[PDB]
RNA sequence: UGCGAAAGCAGUUGAAGACAAGUCUUGUCGUUCGUUAAAAUGGCCUCG
């Protein structure tokens, strides 16, 4: 987070869904609109072991939503599509190596 | 009796050797239509092994 | 043997204070015990007065020598506990809570008596190899 | 309300459930606006089974309130924590615990029920799979349970050191919901 | 004060259940249909057809073969067209049944690999087979009863197909071998005819083979459910094929599946004996299609098989059954808060031991192999085998037990028993005429006279034919869609009178010496069990919903029933299990005795009675001085050995392991 | 002699602390 | 003395006629031979004491249609009355030497 | 141990110490005598289940495939 | 429940009210007065 020590944090807990994940390696960092209440969040999105996506909150860490594929997972992208003023959703696009999007 | 018991098991051939030449054992063709379609072992087997697996601690 | 046993059952029925003096007779064997208790003893009735006056006497003195009061307690208690614990009356609780106190100090008695017979049997043969 | 035996507000504090005798019904009842206003008997959300069973599978002991009010869990002196779609009441079982739950209260989302009792352990229910995280090995057992936050950053817990006879000891532990540790005892 | 002999010395086993199917279609809106009906498939190939009125009584049973079974059962329900029913036997035949006699009507070849899976479409005109060559065979049947030809091949592939589902007529889904789900194309007409459109994968155990053992169909919201090996529940959109929620809820593996009308309830079960509640009840689950898991139960003490369900505007029924050979049933929309039924093991509709008075013996035949005992302390005097794969269906021993006659569909042989040596030498009489005989049911008139009932309904006397006269039964269109109900079902002959009962409640009485036929009853219910008393000159018959009717033989009804069948004791009237088997007492004619397969009654028929949820509501029509004793239980058989001797013959696998934690 | 008894008096102390396949029967009716 | 630490485990854990539940002599025969020798060691006798008096209170009717359990049992009526013997010389030493002193 | 002390009796009084030089004895036979009060009680249970459980084809064979052929 | 040492020594449980079941008889109490006075198949993280 943000000089005599560093505010660090350690995130480590995928509640139930460790066997999906083998490593954080590959990550990012989107923005989450909760519609319901109207309020905005950060996620962290996984690659998982098989197709697996694995969607954390930011701050909270707390497992939120997770997405499947089928094939190898080899790469996922966001983007955001505004749906009026102060709405927008999150759009995550995965593809698999042969190429299915 | 044991040795009876071998003799209905060398009854019940229905293949013999002879010559260069085996030979088999013809039933009746209306025979087996009366008979039931029957079972074939290694799907009950290949279930039965399922049913016996370690993982279902059976026990 | 058979007529003490009917004359014990007539006592029971008859509620006669002489069950004492029928459960102390010489008579009896330990075989027979079993015997009357497993085929004579058949009404919860019975088997309260026969422990009530048993308890009672044991309870007043510890130290008969007695063994049959005893020896009576000890498979009426074994062959007939399930009824026995199935008895609902107070006063038959409360003899047994005055049956195990009486009980309770021998247990304490005999740790320390068993170490004064080794005193004795000691004290015997050196006085025994002293005489020779 | 009269004889009112277990009440509660929901997290926003604008949502009330209550429980009464007039053998016990459940009513809810929006706060500051008239949108929500419901009531049931508790015999309607209680198991056939539970009624044969003994008292202890239909004494209640935690209930919550979803902010929005759809969802309603009542924990149970059994252990069981059911949660009811107050829509079409609905019964869902989610048990756990092996004693009386003592205390139950629902995520700000909704998507997460917390739950404390004597296990000493408590337990995140993850509503659509059901799945659960825990934290075992607390100071004491839990009387209470709160997501506090925005968004809910930081959890609240109430121990209760129940060894001591004596007194009541309570302890407040503020835990942060990023590592599940002690932010502040 | 009377004699018991309590045997448990005679041990029957019934089959692990392997496959349930309801005969219609769920329709919560409509009346249950008076044709109704379960077909249980049993691991010794028997197939048995129940009534889920009045209870559950058993209407009918297809008596398997040796080394047999029953691994998958399809009903096709075609309006105007009798019910047909079609099973696999772990083979490539298609067996379709004859209703009528019990009888395979056709046998099919799949002409592809063993087959593992059976599934029929929608529209009930074609069925789907799966192979273990991961052929998917798909065969026509609309052109008749016991008619089956070949219609397609979807492409064939490397995994075995485990299951069958079908999309309305258009889509096949199947569950293969290889943790993998596929998707083919029915649609004729379309250039994508038989195309494999999309194949999904589930998650695989690392140390294990992972296999599809179920898969359905939710026509609602239109994804497929699915169940492993690895206990998990997976959702899928069809149209997308992507997985939507998984559930690893199961410890082992899922068996099958099975789903309620409105598709808002999904029923899961397997190996550890529990069954899984999924819930999409709510509003907003409905609106975000998000399904819950609302609920477990363990009800099973062994792995549940089959699981299938039924709903109408007067049934609500969810029956599961497996390895522990029992039928367990449950309300679909009280599955966690209602009550359960715990079916007994054997209920002896069909009377499969019989004991003989004189000489004091005790048969049984289980198997082709016929056991005999004598009582005095037991001693098995003889045991028979048989050589016919067909089971034995029926045994009649003589009032002597001379001449043991043993009945099978295919033959009926006849045995003569002499007593030697504490044993019993066994010959077999020559009888061409019974050799080519199909033998329903086979009663003695005398020590050599016999009636026999053919699978045909052919009645005739045999001396050891004099062909019996018998009315005709009026066609109904219940009988149209149920042909054996209007077949005999029970038979009984008593000093030269004959009673024969059929399902439809038909009685008549039939004058064996005279040859003719003359009606006695017609009863709204189905007949359980029926006896004849010739010192009342009466008729005892019993209903399905256990009232007991007397008739005299020519008043029709006598005085009793008159006075008693509306008045019966609580008990008789509260029993859920149906009588099965009434005897006459030696030592008083009028005193009857009647047994279940849990309770024993005695009823004085001289004496007037005191005036003072799991099953069909029965809206609608079935067609278109006391003594009570349930201390014995399971009951096999019941009878009397002498004037103050009663025979009492009852009943004497590792499991999934679920711990019962203690405090 | 005391020995014996307390012995004795112990053992009371902890007493005080303490289908067939076929069988052959005859019932009224 | 992991065998005995193992037993005093369950024990304070309050979990001793749980784990004899569900149990039958086949399970029941290990049990005992270790009490068939703890016996003799000072320090087990009285862990060997609490089991044994549990299992025949949990398992008195099984005893009677089990043989090989009685003789299993036999042989400890004789050992468990050998070592009342070797403590009553024990006392009688203790004594005597009191007298000495 | 018994015979070292009945034979030497006399000369272990003579001695201006005991319990020191003698601590090992005390101390190993005072737990022996620990046992004897439980113990006892354990031969009593025992003792009363002991009391109370101490007083309380092919002959006939018949197959017809073996008949058929002789 | 009281005293006492740990051992133990003394004593204690009643009147209602409401409801559920049978069919007048029984049970229960998120209810009062008074007396020193077992059991819904449900086990405790990740951070190698």
């Amino acid at each position: 987070d943000l000089s005599q020590t560093a505010k660090i944090e350690k995130f480590s807990r995928l509640y139930g869904h460790e066997s999906t994940q083998r490593s954080f390696e590959n990550f990012k960092v989107a923005h989450l609109q909760n519609s319901q209440t109207n309020s905005v969040h950060g996620i962290v999105l996984l690659q998982g072991n098989n197709g697996w996506i694995n969607i954390l909150h930011s701050t909270s860490g707390l497992w939120l939503m997770g997405c499947k594929i089928e094939g190898v997972i080899t790469d996922f992208c966001i983007d955001y599509q505004p749906i009026s003023r102060g709405k927008f959703r999150t759009i995550l696009i995965a593809v698999n190596a042969y190429g299915e999007v | 009796k044991t040795k009876k018991r071998k003799t209905l098991k060398n009854l019940r051939k229905d293949s013999v050797k002879r010559g260069k030449f085996r030979v088999q054992l013809l039933s009746t063709t209306q025979d087996s239509k009366t008979l039931p379609p029957k079972k074939e072992s290694s799907i009950i087997r290949s279930k039965d092994r399922w049913l016996n697996r370690k993982a279902l601690n059976k026990g | 043997q058979v007529e003490i046993a009917n004359i014990l059952s007539s006592h029971l029925e008859a509620n006669s204070t002489e069950i004492l003096d029928d459960l102390m007779s010489g008579s009896w064997t330990e075989p027979e015990i079993k015997k009357f208790i497993l085929t004579k003893i058949n009404t919860v009735d019975h088997l309260s007065k026969i422990f009530l006056t048993i308890s009672k006497s044991i309870t007043q003195n510890p130290w008969n020598e007695e063994n049959l009061l005893p020896l009576w307690l000890k498979w009426l208690l074994t062959l007939k506990s399930g009824e026995l614990n199935s008895i609902k009356d107070k006063h038959t609780k409360k003899n047994c809570k005055h049956l195990k106190s009486a009980l309770r100090s021998s247990e304490e008695i005999l740790p320390v008596l068993l170490g004064i017979q080794g005193r004795l049997e000691m004290l015997r043969r050196q006085a025994k190899l002293r005489e020779d | 309300w009269h004889n009112v035996i277990l009440s509660n507000i929901s997290s926003n504090g604008k949502l009330l459930a209550h429980m009464c005798k007039d053998h016990k019904s459940i009513s809810v009842v929006s706060l500051f606006d008239d949108s929500v206003n419901l009531s049931f008997p508790l015999g309607s959300i209680l198991s056939s089974q539970t009624q044969s069973l003994s008292y202890n599978t239909r004494y209640v002991s935690s209930m919550a309130i979803d902010n929005m009010g759809q969802q309603l869990a009542v924990g149970f002196a059994s252990g069981v924590i059911s949660i009811v779609s107050l829509a079409d009441l609905q019964i869902r079982l989610l048990k756990w615990h092996i004693d009386s739950v003592l205390s139950l209260s629902f995520s700000h989302d909704g998507s997460y029920l917390l739950s404390g009792g004597w296990e000493k352990v408590m337990s995140l229910w993850q509503l659509e799979t059901n799945s659960q995280q825990f934290l075992p090995r607390l100071n004491g057992i839990i009387i209470d349970c709160q997501v506090l936050g925005p968004q809910g950053n930081y959890y609240s817990l109430i121990l209760q050191m129940t060894e001591n006879n004596s007194n009541s000891d309570y302890q407040f532990l503020l835990l942060n919901a990023s590592d599940l540790t002690s932010k502040l005892s | 004060r009377m004699i018991v002999h309590r045997c448990r010395f005679v041990d029957f086993t019934p089959a692990t259940i392997t496959s349930l199917a309801f005969s219609h279609k769920s329709n919560i809106n409509k009346l249950t249909p008076s044709d109704l009906r379960l077909a249980i498939g049993r691991s010794n190939g028997n197939i048995e057809i129940w009534n889920p009125r009045n209870n559950w009584f058993q209407e009918m049973v297809i008596e398997g073969g040796k080394d047999r079974s029953i691994e998958g059962l399809c009903w096709s329900n075609v309006n105007g067209e009798s019910l047909r029913l079609f099973s696999i036997g772990g083979s490539t035949v298609v067996t379709e049944w004859d209703l009528a006699t019990g009888l395979p009507l056709r046998n099919y070849d799949c002409n592809s690999g063993v087959i593992w899976s059976i599934s029929i479409n929608d529209s009930q005109d074609k069925l789907s087979v799966g192979c273990d060559n991961g052929t998917v065979v798909l065969i026509d049947i609309s052109g008749g009863p016991g008619v089956l030809e070949h219609d397609t091949i979807l492409m064939r592939q490397e995994a075995r197909v485990l299951t069958l589902a079908w999309k309305k007529d258009d889509f096949v889904i199947g569950g293969c071998s290889d943790g993998r789900i596929r998707i083919w194309s029915a649609q004729k007409n379309d250039e994508n005819m038989g195309r494999l459109l999309h194949t999904m994968k589930v998650d695989k155990a690392k140390k294990e083979s992972t296999l599809v053992w179920s898969v359905i169909y939710l026509p609602r919201t239109d994804q497929i459910a699915s169940g492993d090996s690895t206990g998990s529940i997976k959702f899928w959109d069809f149209q997308f094929a992507t997985l939507n929620q998984s559930f690893k809820a199961h410890d082992a593996d899922v068996l099958c599946l099975t789903t309620d009308t409105d598709n808002n309830y999904v029923f899961s079960a397997g190996v550890d004996r529990k069954i899984f509640q999924f819930s999409q009840n709510t509003n907003k689950s409905q609106k975000n299609n998000r399904w819950v898991n609302s609920s477990n139960r363990l009800l099973h003490g062994n792995d549940i098989r089959a699981i299938c369900a039924y709903q109408s505007k007067g049934a609500d029924f969810l029956v599961s059954g497996g390895v522990e050979k029992t039928l367990v049933i449950n309300s679909l929309t009280s599955f966690s808060n209602g009550n359960y039924r715990k079916m007994p093991t054997v209920e002896p509709y069909s009377k499969n031991v019989l004991v003989n008075k004189e000489q004091r013996l005790v048969v049984s035949w289980s198997e082709s192999t016929v056991k005999i005992w004598t009582m005095g302390n037991y001693k098995l005097v003889c045991k028979l085998t048989l050589k016919d794969d067909q089971n034995i269906s029926t045994c009649s021993l003589s009032p002597d037990g001379q001449v043991l006659v043993v009945g099978r569909p295919s033959t009926t042989k006849v045995f003569h028993l002499q007593p030697v040596g504490n044993k019993l030498k066994v010959t077999k009489l020559d009888n061409d005429l019974l050799l080519r005989t199909s033998t329903k049911l086979v009663k003695f008139i005398d020590n050599s006279k016999i009636v026999i009932c053919s699978c045909e309904d052919d009645v005739f006397i045999v001396d050891l034919p004099q062909e019996v006269e018998l009315l005709e039964v009026t066609s109904t269109k219940s009988s149209i869609k149920v042909p054996y109900i209007n077949r005999i079902n029970h038979l009984e002959v008593d000093q030269n009178i004959a009673v024969i009962s059929r399902g439809c409640g038909v009685v008549d009485i039939l004058d064996l010496k005279a040859r003719i036929s003359k009606p006695l009853a017609r009863l709204n219910n189905f007949i359980t069990a029926v006896h004849i008393n010739t010192s009342r000159k009466s008729v005892v018959v019993i209903t399905a919903d256990n009232k007991i009717y007397e008739f005299n033989m020519n008043s029709v009804l006598t005085q009793w029933s008159k006075n008693n069948t509306d008045n019966l004791p609580k008990e008789w009237k509260t029993l859920k299990e149906n009588c099965v088997g009434i005897f006459s007492d030696i030592e008083n004619s009028s005193r009857l005795w009647f047994w279940g397969a849990t309770w024993i009654s005695r009823i004085d028929f001289d004496v007037d009675f005191p005036i003072n949820g799991l099953t069909i509501t029965d809206e609608s029509n079935f067609m278109n001085h006391f003594f009570f004793t349930d201390k014995y239980k399971p009951l096999l058989f019941v009878d009397l050995i002498s004037s103050n001797e009663l025979a009492i013959i009852e009943r004497n696998q590792k499991a999934f392991i679920q711990p019962k934690l203690v405090f | 002699k005391q020995v014996e008894i307390a012995e004795r008096n112990t053992e009371l102390w902890n007493l005080i602390d303490t289908l067939p396949t076929y069988t052959m029967e005859y019932l009224d009716i | 003395e992991l065998t005995l630490t193992v037993l005093q485990e369950l024990r304070k854990r309050g979990k001793v006629r749980v784990a004899l539940y569900g149990r039958d002599e086949s399970t029941l025969e290990p049990l005992l031979n270790w009490c068939l020798k703890g016996i003799e060691d000072v320090r087990s006798a009285s862990i060997v004491a609490d089991w044994v008096a549990v299992v025949l209170e949990l398992y008195g009717n099984t005893l009677e249609s089990s043989p090989v359990l009685q003789e299993l049992m036999i042989d400890l009526k004789t050992k468990v009355r050998h070592e009342i013997h070797k403590s009553k010389e024990a006392q009688r030493i203790e004594g005597m030497l009191q007298l000495l002193t | 141990v018994k015979w070292c002390l009945i034979i030497h009796g006399g000369y272990l009084v003579s001695i201006p110490n005991l319990m020191s030089t003698l601590s090992s004895l005390h101390s190993t036979l005072k737990r022996r005598s620990d046992l004897l009060p439980r113990l006892l009680a354990l031969d009593a249970r025992l003792d009363c289940t002991i009391n109370k459980f101490k007083t309380l084809e092919d002959d006939v064979e018949y197959n017809e495939e073996l008949d058929d052929a002789g």
